């Protein structure tokens, strides 16, 4: 049983497996998973129903596997290439030149999200 | 009027008299009185406004020989219902027939407003207890439908109670059933005209109100006479 | 920068021509202003 | 003298009733709109007057000066009546040269204005 | 004007204006000491205007088929159509073209209030070609008025669409003084508006749109204009020719 | 009294009535948008909030009050401020942050020293995570929020479209999350402060959840408010039109009398 | 009606309606050239009604104890009880039973408006 | 009038005629009319109101002999512009400056109602297309604002849409920019009189409409001359 | 109604009563269309008090016994003046309106209030 939810749209709220970009690295949460809490970095999430899978790109957030085997994935933004190359590039050069122009705190963090999304 | 009177007085007929427009009758009197030097009464009308109206209207009536029944087109000044002219006239009107662009835009002919048109004679002691009871619920159903139009426009058709989702389905039918093809309009329409007897009309609607024809689709109620024409037309729109 | 804010930047870069609808843009725009309060008067208004 | 102290007072009150019209909307105001709403409400109260009790110009000029030049803006509204006869009493004793100058010269020289400016501020803290 | 009607020709008569005539007639009556009534008008002041305005007529075949058409003018006071003389003339004639200060300063010139205007003769008086495009226009504006109030953020698909057309169609009906259009100039423009070819074009440019569209039609599509002008109808073929010509020009 | 007077008063209301009714359909429209914001935040409310139930998390106090900037919405701001006040007795030394001006106004008339920050220009569009998160960023910075042992969110809970319910809910800091009874039911990586992140994320999130419900509650109140305004505005119109017609008729009669008197001699 | 009052019995009189009577009356007055006043009714239109309804009385022991009871009917326009004629007759009678058009259309018949209705002398005559 | 007519015809040259107040001519006519045996017309005026006025006004004209520029002050009873005197006066004028009370209670002088004042000469063929267009948009901006004044009341300034807010903001300035210190009004203002040239007036308003002066506060447009006077007062306020 | 004839206190109470009644009247239209919830908490209070004063101005007349069903009350000037003065001083706001309706002086208000509790 999975509870996937965005603030704007709630996506899942009965699943055989989920894959998350957790604390350190990718995880695969199976039917009986030890209860855990992990921050989600901004990355790609996959949900399984057999071998059926829809990937989602994600803003980052929190995942919690519950004592009763439930998963709770919660992030701000969630489809992958059917939704979100040049669209991202006109924002990626604007960040490198914004570090040299404080304001330089947030503008530098944008670049670690960009070249990560760029690897998808 | 006198012409109509002789058909009652000498042929003993139920005559119709048409006055279009009764308001112009009142203004004309207003004008003549003014011309004769009489001090005008309230809102500029003649002082003799009411007796003038009487001296016309009181001649229109049932006798033992027959009757003159007058249908008079009524115009309301400033849309002020309380203006002497209408106020006086309305003191003689036994009933109303309101033809409304709001009805004709929905494709209903005649364009009668089923709720704006009223009668003094719509009473058990005049029409029988049955006739009244059909008409009454026919009128109560269309009201509930009217106050449900606003929630259908915004929420959805599904946001209604068991009995109320049935009675909108019912009214929508009743509504289309009140239209009627006219005999004289055949030269313009091609549709042969129905003259629906009163006993037919009461029984026809009585049968729908009990819910005998919910199985019937809506288009079988448009431009038809008796209930036997609803039974007949529904079979064409299938087989 | 707080963890919520950190997540906003990423979430709004996950935004910043189509698939970029009305309520999507209007999640990247906030009309809000903050004003600090003391003793009440204030410490003059500023955008969020 | 009275013309001087009543600079824009008639128009000022028009600005006040325009401002107090937008207040009804259950609206919170800024530095410009609260500041004027407050003063007009006090200027109104200052113009209230008992019957059979006409004032002298040398008595009027000060009160208006005190109203229009900001010196009443931070005083409780129920106390504007008591401010009148107290500020009058105060000027009659301590600053009686100020009033005589107004009743006889009928104008305000820059010196009188400065002399009044101080005499008011003085009375604000009793 | 009756000389024309009586000899199988057609006259147009404009009484500018019957308010001022009524006033003159009243002057004499009050001076001849005739009984006064509402607003001191004589009891025969309706008959002054009906006597007159009934003289406009279309004669039968037997009688030479001549015609007199009347455009009386009435000046109201602050919109009051209930005033004595406005009431008389409004009930005597066949309809009103109703003008408004509001619409005027808004830019809508002619300042015709579509809501409160009518011709009781209606379609029987209208070039078929125009009737075909103008059938809907009566509506797209009627509904626009019922929804016009909403032009102040959270508007669903259906109601915004009607706002787009209405705006544009209103702008289309704006017209410079001393610049009447030919019917074959009119129907294309209304065809474009009515069917949605203007929805794309931004509102401040519907002016230059009408302007160029006609000159482009004269340069390159003179034949269709001619068929409209001469046959007055629209054949199914023409509608297609018009649909193509319009999209063609819109694209540039 | 005079036709000219009665003409303007009747025509003034004729507008208020068309106004309030336009704002009653603008509300109904905005209500489809409202449940897509309520439900979608009440589901993110089961999931986010469930961790805390299982870990059994429990706990100078920081109050965050939430309504809006806009009136014409019944008693939304009145009774919410009443719930905050009721709570404020049991601890008068609270520090208040106000989200919305109408609520700020209410609590400024009663507890002006307790208010330390006011968030503005809110009631317009639906609440977003950005507003939520940037307000949160201000609380952490300017209010130093992380240091209060108690944080509370007051907001209106929409039970239905007909009435609402002034509510409260707590936000737990890092210390409290860590030290919770069943915090060791979860294999949490003891490394890079997760309680810190979980707090600062939940601070934004449960604020949004609150705003999203308060929003929904307001739109459904404003609708019902406008609905009666239009009902009364329209009922007044009938009584004034009736008065108009009397006064119109009276103006015709009285002019006619002067003219008749004048000719009489 | 008075014959019964004068002789020791009790008569009930119903004037349906006084409004129309007052209208008939104004006609004559205008045609007679009496100055029109409020709503073009003559100055003495109050007197018209007052002299009439004063004849409804309950007589003493010395006069047979006969009673004339009057039920005048007045027609309001659009429920306006403030009009000249209505207030005139209100000011002559010992109360009025006001019938609200709003209730009547709703089905509530008799359509008595409670607040607007009063009998001024009835209580002391109503069966205990 | 007879004096000015002689100058028009026999000195055969431009004459100015100033009349304050032409209403008193019609009113005085009224005062005797009842004693002259006349049944009074509507609102109690003489039956001969309009023709009396005709015979007067028609004489106040330019002819092929010489020129009369007349300026007439016209009183408007009870502020009612439909009272038959000002009503009948209008048709006689080539240009009409309508002063309004609403305007004067906002402290805008002269209190010229910008929508209701009209001229035969506001025409592209006379003032050129540019002058015309600026005037037109100016009028539209102000009317937009006027329409939107009821949404200001119930729902506050905040509830306006994008382009509307800006237009409303541009209106408030334009509204104040039409005020002007008259030299003869100096004791009512304390401000020195300002006389503005037409070409500047166009130039200035054209510029404001293009939003080239939107970052300038309202009080800088009020009771000033040309555009340069705004720029200058906005720095006196910044100081 | 002059401060010299009735004394300053009576005059002052009468004035503050009229003020309060006037505020409410100035608002009748806003109250009628938009209701009590749209008012500033200041006005909300002045209205609520005005509504009490209004009722308190009613009085069972001895001659009107047949229509009130309550025996008539005659109230004395000084008792009238002191009563309203107290309602102005916000000392009776926590009391229901209906308690002020058709009674004598202040002592009956408390009486009706305590009776209507049960």
């Amino acid at each position: 049983k999975l509870q996937f939810a965005l603030p704007h749209e709630t996506l899942y709220s009965e699943v055989t497996q989920v894959n998350l970009p957790a604390k350190s690295g990718r995880i695969g949460v199976l039917a009986n998973h030890v209860p855990t809490v992990e921050q989600l970095l901004p990355g790609v999430v996959e949900v399984m129903e057999g071998s059926n899978s829809k990937k989602f790109f994600i803003s980052g957030g929190f995942a919690t596997v519950q004592p009763d085997s439930q998963l709770c994935v919660t992030a701000i933004e969630a489809p992958l290439e059917s939704f979100s190359e040049n669209i991202k590039n006109l924002l990626a050069e604007a960040k490198k030149n914004v570090s040299s122009s404080r304001e330089a705190a947030e503008a530098a963090i944008q670049v670690e999200v960009l070249e990560n999304l760029q690897s998808v | 009027l006198t012409i109509a009177e002789y058909f009652r007085d000498e042929e003993g007929q139920d005559v119709l008299l048409f006055i279009d427009n009764i308001f112009r009758f009142t203004q004309a009197g207003s004008e003549v009185s003014a011309l004769l030097g009489r001090i005008p009464s309230a809102v500029g009308y003649q002082p003799t406004l009411a007796t003038d109206m009487g001296l016309l209207q009181e001649r229109i009536t049932t006798t033992k020989k027959g009757s003159v029944t007058s249908v008079q087109a009524v115009y309301v000044p400033a849309d002020d219902l309380t203006d002497p002219a209408p106020a006086t006239t309305f003191a003689h009107l036994d009933a109303t027939t309101v033809l409304s662009r709001g009805i004709s835009e929905l494709g209903i002919y005649p364009a009668v407003d089923p709720l704006d048109s009223k009668s003094r004679l719509l009473d058990a002691a005049v029409v029988g207890q049955e006739h009244y009871d059909v008409a009454s619920k026919v009128q109560e159903t269309l009201q509930t439908y009217k106050s449900l139009q606003d929630i259908i426009a915004i929420l959805g058709m599904d946001e209604l109670s068991e009995q109320d989702k049935l009675t909108v389905e019912r009214a929508r039918k009743i509504q289309r059933f009140l239209s009627q093809p006219f005999a004289v309009a055949e030269v313009f329409t091609g549709i042969p005209g129905k003259l629906v007897r009163l006993k037919d009309t009461v029984a026809s609607f009585k049968a729908v109100l009990e819910g005998k024809y919910d199985n019937i689709p809506e288009h079988a109620f448009y431009m038809v006479g008796g209930i036997e024409d609803v039974v007949a037309k529904a079979e064409k729109l299938a087989a | 920068i707080s963890y919520a804010a950190y997540l906003n930047v990423a979430a709004q870069a996950i935004r910043s021509t189509e698939l970029q609808t009305a309520s999507v843009l209007n999640r990247s725009q906030t009309d809000a202003f903050y004003t600090q309060y003391k003793n009440a008067s204030e410490p003059t208004p500023i955008t969020k | 003298a009275l013309k001087q102290v009543a600079g824009s007072l008639k128009l000022f009150l028009a600005q006040y009733r325009e401002v107090a019209a937008f207040a009804q909307f259950g609206s919170d105001l800024d530095a410009s709109t609260k500041q004027t709403l407050v003063r007009g409400e006090r200027l109104t109260q200052l113009l209230k007057q008992n019957q059979y009790s006409p004032l002298a110009t040398e008595e009027q000029v000060p009160l208006i000066y005190a109203g229009v030049n900001g010196h009443l803006d931070g005083i409780e509204l129920s106390r504007i009546g008591e401010f009148e006869s107290s500020f009058l009493s105060y000027l009659k004793s301590n600053h009686n040269e100020l009033l005589t100058e107004i009743r006889e010269k009928g104008e305000l020289s820059k010196e009188l204005l400065a002399s009044l400016k101080s005499a008011t501020e003085s009375f604000v803290a009793t | 004007g009756e000389w024309f009607r009586d000899n199988g020709k057609h006259a147009l008569i404009v009484y500018d204006d019957l308010s001022k005539q009524a006033v003159a007639y009243r002057q004499l009556s009050l001076l001849l000491r005739r009984p006064p009534g509402r607003e001191a008008y004589p009891g025969d002041v309706f008959y002054l205007h009906s006597r007159l305005l009934e003289r406009a007529a279309k004669l039968s075949e037997k009688e030479g088929s001549g015609s007199l058409t009347a455009l009386p003018v009435i000046e109201t006071q602050g919109g009051d159509v209930s005033a004595y003389i406005p009431t008389n003339v409004i009930s005597i004639t066949d309809g009103q073209i109703f003008l408004e200060a509001e619409l005027f300063y808004k830019g809508i010139r002619p300042a015709i209030n579509v809501g409160l205007s009518v011709s009781r003769v209606g379609s029987a008086a209208q070039v078929k070609a125009l009737k075909q495009v103008a059938g809907s226009l009566k509506l797209f504006l009627a509904q626009y008025r019922e929804v016009a109030a909403f032009a102040q953020s959270d508007l669903d698909a259906s109601t915004k669409q009607t706002l787009v057309r209405g705006e544009r169609l209103t702008q289309l009906l704006k017209q410079n003084q001393y610049s009447p259009l030919a019917t074959e100039e009119q129907v294309p423009l209304i065809y474009a508006g009515v069917n949605g070819h203007l929805d794309g074009i931004e509102l401040s440019r519907i002016g230059e749109f009408e302007s160029s569209f006609l000159s482009y039609l004269k340069s390159n599509h003179n034949e269709l204009l001619t068929e409209i002008r001469e046959k007055g109808e629209l054949s199914k073929e023409l509608l297609a020719s018009l649909k193509s010509a319009t999209e063609s020009f819109v694209a540039t | 009294a005079t036709l000219k007077e009665v003409e303007m008063r009747l025509k003034s209301i004729k507008n208020i009535e068309k106004i309030t009714k336009t704002m009653k359909i603008v509300a109904s429209t905005r209500l489809s948008k409202a449940e897509k914001a309520k439900i979608s935040a009440k589901k993110m409310d089961e999931a986010e909030q469930l961790f805390y139930k299982n870990a059994e998390t429990k706990n100078k106090e920081l109050i965050v009050a939430i309504t809006s900037d806009k009136g014409l919405c019944g008693s939304i701001h009145s009774q919410l401020a009443k719930a905050v006040r009721r709570h404020l007795n049991d601890q008068p030394n609270a520090d208040i942050v106000t989200i919305g001006d109408k609520i700020k106004m209410q609590l400024l008339r009663t507890h002006p020293n307790n208010i330390k920050l006011s968030i503005n220009g809110i009631g317009k569009d639906a609440p977003t995570f950005q507003e939520s998160a940037l307000i949160a960023d201000k609380l952490l910075s300017v209010m130093k929020a992380g240091t209060y042992p108690k944080i509370s969110i007051f907001y209106n809970d929409p039970v239905s479209s007909l009435s609402f319910e002034p509510s409260e809910k707590p936000i737990f800091n890092a210390k409290t999350i860590e030290q919770s009874p069943s915090f060791g039911k979860f294999e949490i990586d003891t490394d890079a402060n997760v309680p810190r992140d979980l707090f600062e994320y939940t601070l934004a999130n449960q604020m949004l959840t609150a705003m999203a419900q308060g929003y929904a509650a307001e739109i459904s109140a404003r609708r019902n408010a406008m609905d009666n305004a239009s009902k009364n505005a329209g009922d007044m119109i009938n009584r004034y039109s009736i008065l108009y017609n009397r006064t119109r008729q009276a103006v015709i009669t009285n002019e006619l009398v002067d003219t008749i008197t004048g000719a009489s001699s």
